[PDB]
């Protein structure tokens, strides 16, 4: 029900529901993400990996125990997706709760 | 003695405040030790139940007369132990008790009377 | 503050020690099952991301 990515794919998302708000107004995307969660009427906000959507410290600061839209890194672009599997694997594993 | 007199002879209603029964028990233990008389439990001699009873049971009410004698023996449980011989025997002999609470005294309550362990 | 009265509490303290050890060795057996499920879920996540990349 939301996305934060480059405008050519933002309007692509807009093509069939699920309004897209292009990254031409927030490349850091913190401002647009905060505004979208402020309006709050969305079920998820898939944020592109412009720089990084992983540090949700301030996002969960503003939420603080909420059943709000679920942050989810989506992609950066489509040119190669061969090692992204094991990249997400390692990162979700070691940086989240379970050690190593 | 004075209380029983002024009650069962002149129809008064007395209220005897006995302070620091621990010092009385100490003098008792000292004479018993210097007498070498088979320490009962943790120092204090064997007949301490008899002695405390002898000076507690002097407070009641009779029929025909109208006087009365009621007591409030203050006593400081030494190390905050209800299992010390002095509080133990005193609780076995009297009928009721009121127990203060140091934890409640910390938080400014007054009177810090712990209401659970104190019955009548 | 003050240690509890000093007899017949020894049996109670040994009982509490036994209960604490039982608790530790039960929590371990619960964590074992938690891991045995976590690994299957981290397996399924790979296929999910694969289909996402495909689409």
């Amino acid at each position: 029900m939301a996305v934060i990515a480059d405008p050519e794919t933002a309007q692509g998302f807009r093509l069939a529901g699920l309004e897209g708000y292009g990254a031409s107004s927030a490349e850091e995307a913190q401002s647009l993400l905060e505004t979208l969660v402020e309006r709050g009427g969305y079920a998820l906000v898939a944020v592109d990996e412009a720089l990084l959507p992983d540090p949700e410290r301030a996002v969960e600061r503003l939420m603080r125990g909420r059943d709000l839209p679920v942050l989810l890194p989506i992609a950066g672009l489509k040119e190669a997706f061969q090692g992204h599997d094991v990249e997400g694997y390692m990162r979700e594993l070691v940086r989240k709760t379970i050690g190593f | 003695t004075v209380a029983e007199y002024l009650a069962f002879e002149h129809d008064y209603h007395v209220l005897v405040i006995l302070t620091d029964m621990t010092n009385y028990c100490e003098a008792l233990r000292e004479i018993g030790a210097a007498r070498e008389e088979i320490p009962g439990r943790r120092g204090y001699p064997g007949y301490m139940y008899t002695d405390l009873a002898t000076i507690y049971e002097r407070a009641g009410v009779v029929e025909g007369k109208k006087g009365s004698v009621t007591q409030i023996p203050i006593l400081s449980m030494p190390d905050d132990d209800r299992t010390h011989p002095i509080p133990d025997l005193t609780g076995y002999i009297t009928e009721g008790q009121i127990q203060l609470s140091r934890e409640l005294h910390r938080k400014g309550i007054y009177p810090p009377i712990d209401p659970l362990p104190s019955l009548s | 503050s003050q240690v509890s009265p000093t007899r017949m509490n020894l049996l109670q303290r040994r009982g509490q020690l036994r209960l604490a050890q039982k608790g530790v060795d039960l929590l371990k057996k619960k964590r074992d099952a938690l891991v045995a499920e976590f690994f299957g879920l981290v397996r399924e996540a790979m296929e999910a991301r694969k289909a996402l990349d495909q689409a």
